[PDB]
RNA sequence: AGGUACUCCGGGGAUAACAGGCUGAUACCGCCCAAGAGUUCAUAUCGACGGCGGUGUUUGGCACCUCGAUGUCGGCUCAUCACAUCCUGGGGCUGAAGUAGGUCCCAAGGGUAUGGCUGUUCGCCAUUUAAAGUGGUACGCGAGCUGGGUUUAGAACGUCGUGAGACAGUUCGGUCCCUAUCUGCCGUGGGCGCUGGAGAACUGAGGGGGGCUGCUCCUAGUACGAGAGGACCGGAGUGGACGCAUCACUGGUGUUCGGGUUGUCAUGCCAAUGGCACUGCCCGGUAGCUAAAUGCGGAAGAGAUAAGUGCUGAAAGCAUCUAAGCACGAAACUUGCCCCGAGAUGAGUUCUCCCUGACUCCUUGAGAGUCCUGAAGGAACGUUGAAGACGACGACGUUGAUAGGCCGGGUGUGUAAGCGCAGCGAUGCGUUGAGCUAACCGGUACUAAUGAACCGUGAGGCUUAACCU
RNA sequence: CGGGUAAGUUCCGACCUGCACGAAUGGCGUAAUGAUGGCCAGGCUGUCUCCACCCGAGACUCAGUGAAAUUGAACUCGCUGU
RNA sequence: UCAGGUAGAGAAUACCAAGGCGCUUGAGAGAACUCGGGUGAAGGAACUAGGCAAAAUGGUGCCGUAACUUCGGGAGAAGGCACGCUGAUAUGUAGGUGAGGUCCCUCGCGGAUGGAGCUGAAAUCAGUCGAAGAUACCAGCUGGCUGCAACUGUUUAUUAAAA
RNA sequence: GUCGAGUCGGCCUGCGCGGAAGAUGUAACGGGGCUAAACCAUGCACCGAAGCUGCGGCAGCGACGCGCGUUGUUGGGUAGGGGAGCGUUCUGUAAGCCUGUGAAGGUGUGCUGUGAGGCAUGCUGGAGGUAUCAGAAGUGCGAAUGCUGACAUAAGUAACGAUAAAGCGGGUGAAAAGCCCGCUCGCCGGAAGACCAAGGGUUCCUGUCCAACGUUAAUCGGGGCAGGGUGAGUCGACCCCUAAGGCGAGGCCGAAAGGCGUAGUCGAUG
RNA sequence: CCGAACCGACUAAUGUUGAAAAAUUAGCGGAUGACUUGUGGCUGGGGGUGAAAGGCCAAUCAAACCGGGAGAUAGCUGGUU
RNA sequence: GCGAGGGGAGUGAAAAAGAACCUGAAACCGUGUACGUACAAGCAGUGGGAGCACAGCUGUGUGACUGCGUACCUU
RNA sequence: GGUUAAGCGACUAAGCGUACACGGUGGAUGCCCUGGCAGUCAGAGGCGAUGAAGGACGUGCUAAUCUGCGAUAAGCGUCGGU
């Protein structure tokens, strides 16, 4: 049973999952749109959108939290200097997912995920 | 564990009576580009619900 | 003349060891006669000398099946049936005062120890229990587990043998394969049917589950008894074991939350952080799942009975529970309780909803075709769920709280960072119960749930009644 | 028979009724040693009472590739009998 | 054959360098059951042929250690205490290394003196943080009675390592 | 004593009653059911077999007459004995006969005999076939856990070879999870790094290709194809020298083959 | 003596159409010696070698492998159109 | 896909003689049509037999329902 | 005529079977012979230190293999045939 549980295992262990979404969150902030599998995209929302919410309040402590969660200073700078202000009046929902068919190699269901003002 | 008797071609067909594929019920038509596409998916040219969502 | 357990080939179920079969001497369980025991008294309880059966449970007989293989003792797991009943229920007799027993009859609903020793089954022992039943099921169960014992190859002792070797003597060591086609069984879907289609609510043929019991108290120190002791019947409470549900509490888990900390590498360095070391090692802990947690259950009642007890009553002027007639009588039976259930093809009922076009051809009929039409509803797709292997089932799709995010709260952790102060410094203190906080709660259209398209039709056979026209 | 245990067919100490020990196919002892045999205790624990939750890899679904033993023929149910 | 850094006794072990790799099916899901692991209330061998497996012990220094003995042993018997960091002693100590200078010489790759610089344990006293200082990885379970074989060795490659 | 017509218990005999408990499910008439649809006795009907009869046909044996007729009778069969045949390949008959106006073989259909079989013919095929009467046999297959090849089944099931691990952007391309480039992440580091001997032998580099090979895809490869690439007085071998050991002029020994060995000559791992 | 490399193989689980015709994982023994290892040499089948298990002698051992006597023989089993 | 493979064209007496090449059997696997089949229990046939389809009452195909019926070899 | 009732009732094929038609796979069958098998009649009964049998490596306008040949290398001289 998994009654009321949240989060996808994605056939990984916990440290792999955490590292993967740290990399993928960085790619989405950097490129503003990426293509990935539909389940990974849905999981990425719960990682990236709290980072943008954090970036709405610029302070030393918040930059350090964001650095702790991304480990990339170029990503932290873009979060606080660009994305935070771009989304300052939006109450959540900073990303959108667009389904785009099936991967050739393994028939995986694919999707684009982008920032909503891209 | 293994069969004691060779199953027949009739029984083989009966087992496969659930194997047939189902075609997509119907495709959707983009209101701007007129392309057909899987419902709730973008078109081959990058439209969704009438908006050019992605380049190429 | 011997050995082979270091072994080998050709054969046999022509022939043994296991299990089945036939048999039933033996075994076990009934019964008949009644010498006697029992103060008297054969029959409360035992029953000598002898007699007659039943079972298929023991030890055996046979050699019918299997030697081109039907794996063994015991344990473990899971059972299922019989009744010759261990407990609980009902009853007759007693050498039955009571309490407690003896013996026989009825009864198979449910229940029916944990340990020490040993490979043990068994048995003895310790301590429980209402009780620790007896048997059948390949001495149930190794394509379910074990492998201690038996029964390969190593080695030794006693013993036998000149010896190789041998011993249901002993001793230490010694490979347990199989992805399930069919039947069966547990679950879960797809198809078509049920006669126009569709959405619901049902009826209940039938099936399954459940059914155990202790102790204390009252009745009552009453009945009984010289005392010692000590009830039936009836009523109340509280447990054991078992079962179902649940998570409010008490807790476990909680690699998705917070913190402490060792070694090391990195982010230029300080400070702050991240990676790796079993989640590095640990301390706490949210939701969920859960037992050790805490709610509930077994019934009462009814019907028809078993053994048994009767009423009235002749046959047979009496007697007689029986022949006619009438009444009681148990955890067994049929119900009552819970769940499934109309594929119940004998395919049931009720409520509601939907469809009221045109034409042609033919072999002329429950016929075929074209045009127009496309309902109720369904499905699909999407967002999903304390629903789930997949199907299925439930919620929702902008006329929207379905999911994520966001906002507020709660909870958890336990006073972040930065700055300042004190201290030579480790560190302490202030800002500060701070910061962070998953699955929780209340809100909120920010994101994603698209207009469509698809399936499903167009008033529904014949015969005969009844009623109206 | 004694010891140990609530309880000990094993174990230890004895007895001698040695079925069938016995003196280099050695007898009786023996410190140390042993992945050697038996028995007891402290610690320790999911071995167990009696299992619960969690993390991973399979099992399950989708796409690609693609085996095996076996097989007289099958329209391959239960029971009681034969 | 070669053998870097930090910790370490170390060629153990952990994390890294140079350098080299992610192992030639993937994507989802988050049932039973199997495999490999983590934690567990109360109990603690009741399990079982048998504590099989698991859990546990585990470092250094010091204190301390029985029967028995072939006088070597037994013995790491057993059992116990201390352990991080900071400051002081001492702006870095004991010790190691050793320059200039100075002196001598049978004048050198020399002796003697001298000690700047560099390196650097261990201890004691005081303070200080945490539930925990051998904090991770790593790393003995211990004791009692007894059979057999003295001992280290050897053996049934592939079910027997033993007497 | 009352009461007023039967009563009592032996024998033999028909049918029934108790005695009577078993394991998956009624389960001891085959079932339904039966009070006769049970049992006894008597009788008359009917059903019932591949038995008997009727009708038609074939064969064996024996009679009787002229191979034929007539007649009687027989015809279940394993081991096994006896009798009579079908078809296949090859030799003669055959320098014949059939056949491009379509042979053999293949595949259908019709007819035919008691059978093995025979005949005809449509389609396919595209060059052989062969009467009759004789002759000879590698002369007939379902089995031998037979032999060889082909193809099934289980089944689109198990599995895809260490649980060190991936994510994304760009490129190329018909197509990219896997190739190339980039950033990030993770793993080894007394090795999963570097370099030799042995062993292998072109696997090396470049271009090109993706059938097969690669447990998937592949634009990639230790795969296909083509071209290129290995430079020594000093490194190694060869070489000088010997060890164990081998061979060994003569020699000694042995039926033969050969055995041993002296002088010698080989032999690195030195 | 403790313990890596190296040489072994006591226990358990897995695996048993394996990743493997003897392994993997966690533990385990020896580890200056009767040690271990490279290269080359020698011993040959009733023979070798054996700290001895009938062990080993090329995944083969109570008499190796290959070829031959050879179509051994088979009072047995199967099959026989 | 400057593929594989195929469709045309052409050669040839013939290309279902196209190099995976004469003939091209059987097992095995498909597409099309006719009839049967979702209340029915077993060597799957045989005897009886309705209905439907087809070709000319009959021939062919199918076979609801029903009596009977446990393969072959060996030993 | 309609309504109701009772009774009876075809058209479904997820798939499966039999028959037929047309295919796939596969390589039987027939037909075929520069290969074998058994002989008869003849020949020759050896080759080698003048270096054999059997090989290695070369050899072409040649990348490979077969056949031939040998640094004079699919060949050179001479005599005959054609
Ligand atoms: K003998
Ligand atoms: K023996
Ligand atoms: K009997
Ligand atoms: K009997
Ligand atoms: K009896
Ligand atoms: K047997
Ligand atoms: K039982
Ligand atoms: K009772
Ligand atoms: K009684
Ligand atoms: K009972
Ligand atoms: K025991
Ligand atoms: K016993
Ligand atoms: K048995
Ligand atoms: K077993
Ligand atoms: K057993
Ligand atoms: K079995
Ligand atoms: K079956
Ligand atoms: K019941
Ligand atoms: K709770
Ligand atoms: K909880
Ligand atoms: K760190
Ligand atoms: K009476
Ligand atoms: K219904
Ligand atoms: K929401
Ligand atoms: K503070
Ligand atoms: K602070
Ligand atoms: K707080
Ligand atoms: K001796
Ligand atoms: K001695
Ligand atoms: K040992
Ligand atoms: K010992
Ligand atoms: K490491
Ligand atoms: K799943
Ligand atoms: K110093
Ligand atoms: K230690
Ligand atoms: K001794
Ligand atoms: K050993
Ligand atoms: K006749
Ligand atoms: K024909
Ligand atoms: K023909
Ligand atoms: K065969
Ligand atoms: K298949
Ligand atoms: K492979
Ligand atoms: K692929
Ligand atoms: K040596
Ligand atoms: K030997
Ligand atoms: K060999
Ligand atoms: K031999
Ligand atoms: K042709
Ligand atoms: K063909
Ligand atoms: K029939
Ligand atoms: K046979
Ligand atoms: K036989
Ligand atoms: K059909
Ligand atoms: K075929
Ligand atoms: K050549
Ligand atoms: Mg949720
Ligand atoms: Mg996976
Ligand atoms: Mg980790
Ligand atoms: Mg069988
Ligand atoms: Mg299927
Ligand atoms: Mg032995
Ligand atoms: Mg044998
Ligand atoms: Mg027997
Ligand atoms: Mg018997
Ligand atoms: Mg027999
Ligand atoms: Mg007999
Ligand atoms: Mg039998
Ligand atoms: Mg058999
Ligand atoms: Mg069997
Ligand atoms: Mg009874
Ligand atoms: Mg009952
Ligand atoms: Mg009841
Ligand atoms: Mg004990
Ligand atoms: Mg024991
Ligand atoms: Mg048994
Ligand atoms: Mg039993
Ligand atoms: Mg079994
Ligand atoms: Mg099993
Ligand atoms: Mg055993
Ligand atoms: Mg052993
Ligand atoms: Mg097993
Ligand atoms: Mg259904
Ligand atoms: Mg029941
Ligand atoms: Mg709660
Ligand atoms: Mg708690
Ligand atoms: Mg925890
Ligand atoms: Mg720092
Ligand atoms: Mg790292
Ligand atoms: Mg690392
Ligand atoms: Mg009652
Ligand atoms: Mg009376
Ligand atoms: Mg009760
Ligand atoms: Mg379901
Ligand atoms: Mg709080
Ligand atoms: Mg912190
Ligand atoms: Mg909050
Ligand atoms: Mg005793
Ligand atoms: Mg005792
Ligand atoms: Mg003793
Ligand atoms: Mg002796
Ligand atoms: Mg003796
Ligand atoms: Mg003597
Ligand atoms: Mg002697
Ligand atoms: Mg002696
Ligand atoms: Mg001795
Ligand atoms: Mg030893
Ligand atoms: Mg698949
Ligand atoms: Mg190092
Ligand atoms: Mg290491
Ligand atoms: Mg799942
Ligand atoms: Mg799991
Ligand atoms: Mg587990
Ligand atoms: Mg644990
Ligand atoms: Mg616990
Ligand atoms: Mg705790
Ligand atoms: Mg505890
Ligand atoms: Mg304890
Ligand atoms: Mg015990
Ligand atoms: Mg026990
Ligand atoms: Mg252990
Ligand atoms: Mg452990
Ligand atoms: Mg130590
Ligand atoms: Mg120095
Ligand atoms: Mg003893
Ligand atoms: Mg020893
Ligand atoms: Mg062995
Ligand atoms: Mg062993
Ligand atoms: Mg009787
Ligand atoms: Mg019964
Ligand atoms: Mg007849
Ligand atoms: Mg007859
Ligand atoms: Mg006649
Ligand atoms: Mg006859
Ligand atoms: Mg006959
Ligand atoms: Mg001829
Ligand atoms: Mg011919
Ligand atoms: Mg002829
Ligand atoms: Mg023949
Ligand atoms: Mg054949
Ligand atoms: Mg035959
Ligand atoms: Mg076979
Ligand atoms: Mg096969
Ligand atoms: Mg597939
Ligand atoms: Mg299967
Ligand atoms: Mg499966
Ligand atoms: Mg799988
Ligand atoms: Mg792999
Ligand atoms: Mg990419
Ligand atoms: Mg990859
Ligand atoms: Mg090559
Ligand atoms: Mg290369
Ligand atoms: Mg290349
Ligand atoms: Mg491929
Ligand atoms: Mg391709
Ligand atoms: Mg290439
Ligand atoms: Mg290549
Ligand atoms: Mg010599
Ligand atoms: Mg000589
Ligand atoms: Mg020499
Ligand atoms: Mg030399
Ligand atoms: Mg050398
Ligand atoms: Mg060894
Ligand atoms: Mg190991
Ligand atoms: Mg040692
Ligand atoms: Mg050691
Ligand atoms: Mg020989
Ligand atoms: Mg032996
Ligand atoms: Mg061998
Ligand atoms: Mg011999
Ligand atoms: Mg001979
Ligand atoms: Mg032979
Ligand atoms: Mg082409
Ligand atoms: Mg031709
Ligand atoms: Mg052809
Ligand atoms: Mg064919
Ligand atoms: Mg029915
Ligand atoms: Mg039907
Ligand atoms: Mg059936
Ligand atoms: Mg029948
Ligand atoms: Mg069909």
């Amino acid at each position: 049973m998994r009654h009321r549980k949240s989060g996808r295992q994605l056939n990984r262990n916990s440290s792999h999952r955490q590292a993967m979404f740290r990399n993928m969150a960085g790619s989405l902030v950097r490129h503003e749109i990426i293509k990935t599998t539909l389940p990974k995209a849905k999981e990425l929302r719960r990682v990236v959108e709290p980072l943008i919410t954090l970036a709405k309040t610029d302070s030393v402590a918040n930059r350090r939290l964001a650095f702790a969660r991304t480990r990339d200073n170029e990503i932290v700078a873009k979060l606080f200097n660009e994305l935070g202000p771009r989304f300052a009046s939006r109450a959540g929902g900073y990303t959108r997912i667009l389904k785009c068919g099936f991967r050739a190699g393994d028939n995986a269901p694919m999707a684009y995920i982008e920032l909503v003002d891209r | 564990a293994v069969q004691q008797n060779k199953p027949t071609r009739s029984k083989r067909g009966m087992r496969r009576s659930h194997d047939a594929l189902t075609a997509v019920t119907s495709l959707s038509v983009d209101k701007t580009s007129g392309e057909k596409h899987l419902r709730h998916h973008i078109t081959a040219d990058g439209y969704y619900r009438g908006r050019k969502v992605i380049a190429k």
